[PDB]
Formats: structure tokens, C-alpha cells, sequence
């Protein structure tokens, strides 16, 4: 179960990492623009379906078992 | 920017205090004041002339204790100051208090005065980075990990009923009485001198407390039992003199089914739920119903769940499911709720800020507080 | 026992140098003040985990055992 819960805080690590991307709009061309945003809406429809896959369910589901709500609740809620 | 929060339970009968992310509060202790009665005489005595937490109670018999807070409301708050400093001392937590914020969990219907003045010792006194106060029962639900529920909280000095449906809190359907462990034992000292054995004393209560954890049960049926004879078990006191409780076994944890044994005609527990319930809207009464969340240490009384489930089917409509869950760490349920919501990052969104709290004042907490 | 005793004599007195260091705060900047309390600090701490070492706990243990109490007592409480 700690196994688990540290690998859900890293998986939720990495997708902060990922979802709080931001961009200045004053800064580089409006084609940058234009690339940042589909960028980062693939990679956010990949992160997506990475975490329907049954493996993160399946954790999800030992963590609940295990009454270890940190991890799920902070995955459900701190990932934004 | 801080390195972690600390979560701080500070219910009226214990303490319990640790690091969020910890899974199991690291340091709970009885919430009370300790000061040495007698006469020091002999050089290399103990040091000190406030004792909190273990140390007071290795040494019981020699401190008269002082409760800070009694019904959920800080009337000492010196005595109050002195804890909260221990907690920060090197016993428990060995960490400065301006380093990290602080989440605590007050009772609801607590009075405005106790939220402010409470802000103010933690931002001036402890000059913490970020304060949050939160209501138990969302707490509880966190823990339990389940958003909808109603939290039935019997803590030590206060008991009280909150609805939470997908959460969101009804505030007008919280329901608060103050009968609770603390009165219960009160209510037992006072038939234990019935019986014969006198507890007059306050360093003398906490063994009161005692026999209430170790032997106290809550019959299905009170009148049944009550004229059946009892089993009368003994309790052993510290210095080796035996007890027989009898018939106050069970007659006490009863008053908090029926406060009319006290004489304060208030809603017994069962009352708090259902009208808990049924203050609410029609729509969401069954599954309010089907989801009830136990929390605080007086509902660790045996056979508490199984007279409640009794009396709740009783008062609820007929043919509604009722389900009771009692989960096994009800008594640190609240701490480990409080440990999961500081976790999340979306609490750096609700707690307020010291330069927030310093440019605002009161305003400030008292608005996000509910 | 009088060894021991002779021990724990030169063990008071040398905590009761750490414990009376009292400074001129003319003579010195502010420096050498502020540095010399914090070391203070640490080495009240250092002799609080000397005190706890088990060989130095032993001898107080013999020492009491031995009836040698006068040693024992000025240990634990004259050494400020």
C-alpha cells in the first residue's frame, strides 16, 4: 500500500506538471501560440487516456481498499 | 511558501495533533492543564509548575487539572495558549510555529467570539503563515472518503449532527447540543458516589473517565434491563481498591439518549440525527438516511450503533433503509480528515494569509470560516 | 566507589564551566555575542545528550547503589 500511495503521489506529481502549464500571451509568435495550445491539449487527451486505462483504476481501487484516501482523494481532486 | 501544514484537533476532551500527510495522528493527548497542588520540598523534584499532556498523567495525583475549554468553548485562554505552545514543543511536533500553517477544527454554532480571538492567538501570539478553521463533520466525510453522509460527531464536550450532500452543507439543518462525554462522566461520578464511592477530587475525575471507557455498555431495551438484575462488575482503582458499578453501568451512558436524566430538556442523540434529517429537503432524506457517518469518541460506547440503529427506525419513516457506518478509527476520524484536505493543494486556496488577516482583520477569517 | 566519585566531581564541575559562562557584552561586537549564545545553545544540548549516555548513567546508577548519595543528588540538581 505505501508503494502505491508513493507512486500515485508521483503520478500526481507529473500531472500537475503538465496541467498548470501556462503561457505568457505577450511573449514569442501567435504560430508558438497556436502550437503551445494543441500541444497541450494532446498531451492532456493522452494524460487522459492513460488514467482510464485499468491499471490506474485498479491502484485506485487497492488504495480505497486499503482506506488510504490521501492518495485517491488528492488524485480525484489535486490533479485539476 | 511553507514546507507542510499542522493539523490541530483540538476537541474538548483530547488533543490530537500531527504533520498532514501522516496517517495516523502522531501526538494526541488529554486536552487539559495540570498545576502541582502541594507544597514542594525536596530539591530535584519535578521541574516546571504547568504539566500538560503525558507528563501530567504519570503524575496525576500530584496536579489539580484545569479544562480549558468545556462544551467546544475556550473560557480559559491562557490554559489554551499553554497547549497549543506545547504543542509546538520539543515532545511534540519539535518545530517552530512560524515555519508551518495550521489547520483547526472547532464544533459548529461555536460561538463567533471563540473563532476570532482563537485567529488572533495564532496569528499574533505564534505569528503563523496561514490559519484555516474547519467544521468537523466535512472532516469526517473526507476521512471516510465518501462526499454525502451525515456526520453524527459526539466528541467530548459537545455532540452534533451535520448533513453534507455532495459537499454541500445544509448550515440550517446542523444540529448542536451540548450533552456529551464529558457530562456522561459527570453524570457517572455522581452515581458512583450514589453507590458509595467518592471521586470529589479533579485529579479523581480522569479515573472517572476510566471507568466510563472500561465498563459502560448501552442496553437495547433500558427498562429491560432495568429491572433485570445486573452483573455488577468491579474496577480496579490505581492503588489496588476495587469498585462495583451495578446498576449505573448502563443507567449512565443513557443520558445521552434522553437528557432529562441531567434534567436539560434538550434532544437526545437519536433527536439530533432524525432532526438532523429530516430539517433537510424531502428529495435527498432517503439517501441522508442511507448514509450515516459515526464520528467522536462517545460513540464508541458498546452497543451504542445497535440502540441507535433502534431508536432511528423507531422515529424514521417506516420501510426506509437505514445503514449506520461506524468506521474502525472513529476516534481520529476528524484529525485524519483534516490530514487529507491540508494535503490537497487546493487548501493553499482556502486558508487565509497573515498579511490577509493583518490588512482585514476579523473580517477576514470570519468570512472564510463557513 | 571514590574513583567514581572523583569522576562525577570532575564531571559537575565541568559542566558548572558551560553552565556560569557569563560574558562582558562590552568587551566584543555584537557578533561575538550573538555567536557565543548560540553556541551556548548547541552545547547545552550537546551536555543534555552527554548527560543520556548510558556509561555516564551507569556510574550514577553504582553510585546509588553504593549509598554514595551525596554525589548522586549534587549530580542531577547542583549542576544548574
Amino acid at each position: 500500500l505505501n508503494q502505491l500511495q508513493s507512486g500515485v503521489n508521483r503520478w500526481i506529481r507529473e500531472i500537475q506538471k503538465v496541467t498548470k502549464l501556462d503561457r505568457d500571451p505577450a511573449s514569442g509568435t501567435a504560430l508558438q501560440e497556436i502550437s503551445f495550445w494543441l500541444n497541450l491539449e494532446r498531451a492532456l487527451y493522452r494524460i487522459q487516456e492513460k488514467r482510464e486505462s485499468p491499471e490506474v483504476l485498479l491502484t485506485l481501487d487497492i488504495l480505497k481498499h486499503g482506506k488510504r484516501f490521501h492518495a485517491t482523494v488528492s488524485f480525484d481532486t489535486d490533479t485539476g | 511558501i511553507a514546507n507542510q501544514p499542522v493539523v490541530i484537533d483540538n476537541g474538548s476532551g483530547v488533543i490530537k495533533a500531527g504533520f498532514a500527510g501522516d496517517q495516523i495522528p502522531k501526538y494526541c493527548f488529554p486536552n487539559y492543564v495540570g498545576r502541582p497542588k502541594h507544597v514542594r520540598v525536596m530539591a530535584g523534584a519535578l521541574e516546571g509548575d504547568i504539566f500538560i499532556g503525558p507528563k501530567a498523567e504519570e503524575h496525576r495525583g500530584l496536579l489539580s487539572i484545569r479544562y480549558p475549554m468545556e462544551h467546544g468553548i475556550v473560557k480559559d485562554w491562557n490554559d489554551m495558549e499553554r497547549i497549543w505552545q506545547y504543542v509546538y514543543s520539543k515532545d511534540q511536533l519539535q518545530t517552530f510555529s512560524e515555519e508551518h500553517p495550521v489547520l483547526l477544527t472547532e464544533a459548529p454554532l461555536n460561538p463567533r467570539k471563540n473563532r476570532e480571538r482563537a485567529a488572533e492567538v495564532f496569528f499574533e501570539t505564534f505569528n503563523v503563515p496561514a490559519l484555516f478553521i474547519s467544521m468537523q463533520a466535512v472532516l469526517s466525510l473526507y476521512a471516510t472518503g465518501r462526499t454525502t453522509g451525515v456526520v453524527l460527531d459526539s466528541g467530548d464536550g459537545v455532540t452534533h449532527a451535520v448533513p453534507i450532500y455532495e459537499g454541500f452543507a445544509m448550515p440550517h439543518s446542523i444540529m448542536r447540543i451540548d450533552i456529551a462525554g464529558r457530562d456522561v462522566s459527570r453524570f457517572l461520578r455522581l452515581y458512583l458516589r450514589k453507590e458509595g464511592y467518592d471521586f470529589h477530587s479533579s485529579s479523581e475525575f480522569e479515573i472517572v473517565k476510566a471507568i466510563k471507557e472500561r465498563a459502560c455498555y448501552l442496553s437495547i431495551n433500558p427498562q429491560k434491563d432495568e429491572t433485570l438484575e445486573t452483573e455488577k462488575a468491579q474496577y480496579y482503582l490505581p492503588d489496588g481498591s476495587t469498585i462495583e458499578i451495578g446498576p449505573s453501568r448502563f443507567r449512565a451512558p443513557e443520558l445521552l439518549f434522553r437528557p432529562d436524566l441531567i434534567g436539560e430538556e434538550s434532544e437526545g442523540i437519536h433527536e439530533v440525527l432524525v432532526f438532523a434529517i429530516q430539517k433537510s429537503d424531502m428529495d435527498l432524506r432517503r439517501t441522508l438516511f442511507s448514509n450515516i457517518v459515526l464520528s467522536g469518541g462517545s460513540t464508541l460506547f458498546k452497543g451504542f450503533g445497535d440502540r441507535l440503529l433502534s431508536e432511528v427506525k423507531k422515529l424514521a419513516p417506516k420501510d426506509v433503509k437505514i445503514r449506520i457506518s461506524a468506521p474502525q478509527e472513529r476516534l481520529y476520524s476528524t484529525w485524519i480528515g483534516g490530514s487529507i484536505l491540508a494535503s490537497l493543494d487546493t487548501f493553499k486556496k482556502m486558508w487565509v494569509s497573515k498579511k490577509e488577516y493583518e490588512e482585514d482583520g476579523a473580517r477576514s477569517i470570519h468570512r472564510k470560516t463557513f
